[PDB]
């Protein structure tokens, strides 16, 4: 996931 | 971290490297002699019985003598949503009290409701994947940044870097941003990728949670 969220 | 430049040997003596096999997974911040302040996803889904906290470290690829490697006691967390990643902030209890040299001091935190406003000159620092090309970092890094309201969150404080891709990649979560010598976020995630140049790196708003780490540290 990119703009919902891309934790390290 | 991502287009950043190597730190000066153990110039930031509160670095933590939070390690599970023997390898580097996430960044923290010392905040007592017995307690290490990181990101709640860093230790979501790993078994924190294993994980060894390093402090006073510089290169990763070998043994440094300065270093004190350290276990977890007590795992603190106030609310983390690990699907909106809210809250990302966990306070780690140590073991036993780190010998507060030259290479290991603690770091300091901003009061309880300081808020930076877009403009602030901060800096981001890691273990983080080395850049475009090269991986996991070996040497400590660094990277001056500067808030951004725009594109993020209150519940976060957000970074950008503006005229070069550069920031915050996998392995720096749990990380601190320092800003005028106060502890100010930690690492969360970031959005589209690492050094996108369109999103902003989203940091864990350190000084939202104060009241409740001095409730832990004091
Ligand atoms: C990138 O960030 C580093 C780190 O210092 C930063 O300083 C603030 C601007 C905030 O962003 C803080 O969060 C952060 O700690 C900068 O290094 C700093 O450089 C300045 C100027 O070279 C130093 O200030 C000087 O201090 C001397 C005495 O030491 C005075 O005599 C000078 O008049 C001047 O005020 C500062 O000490 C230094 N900080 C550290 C920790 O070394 C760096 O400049 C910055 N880069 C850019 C391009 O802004
Ligand atoms: C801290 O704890 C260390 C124990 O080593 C680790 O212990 C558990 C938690 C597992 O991660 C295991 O695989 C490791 O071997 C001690 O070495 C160290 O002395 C302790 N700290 C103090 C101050 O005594």
């Amino acid at each position: 996931v990119s703009s919902p969220v891309s934790t390290m | 971290i991502v287009g950043g430049r190597r730190a000066r040997p153990h110039a930031w003596p509160f670095m933590v490297s939070l390690q599970l096999r023997g390898g580097h997974f996430c960044g923290a911040t010392l905040i007592a002699p017995n307690f290490v302040m990181s990101a709640a996803h860093c230790v979501a889904n790993v078994n924190v019985r294993a994980v060894r906290v390093v402090l006073g470290a510089h290169n990763l690829s070998r043994r440094e003598p300065t270093r004190q490697v350290f276990a977890v006691q007590r795992i603190f967390e106030n609310g983390y949503d690990p699907v909106n990643l809210l809250n990302d902030i966990v306070i780690l209890q140590l073991n036993g009290s780190a010998t507060i040299n030259a290479n290991v001091q603690v770091a300091q935190l901003p009061a309880q409701g300081r808020r930076l406003g877009n403009g602030v000159q901060c800096l981001a620092m890691g273990w983080g994947l080395l850049g475009r090309n090269r991986g996991i970092a070996s040497v400590l890094q660094e990277l001056n940044v500067t808030v951004v309201t725009s594109l993020c969150r209150r519940s976060n404080v957000c970074t950008l870097v503006r005229g070069r891709q550069a920031g915050v990649c996998f392995g720096d979560s749990g990380s601190p941003l320092v800003c005028n010598g106060l502890i100010h976020g930690i690492a969360s995630f970031v959005r589209g990728g690492c050094a996108s140049g369109l999103y902003p790196d989203a940091f864990a708003p350190v000084a939202q949670f104060v009241n409740w780490i001095d409730s832990i540290i004091q």
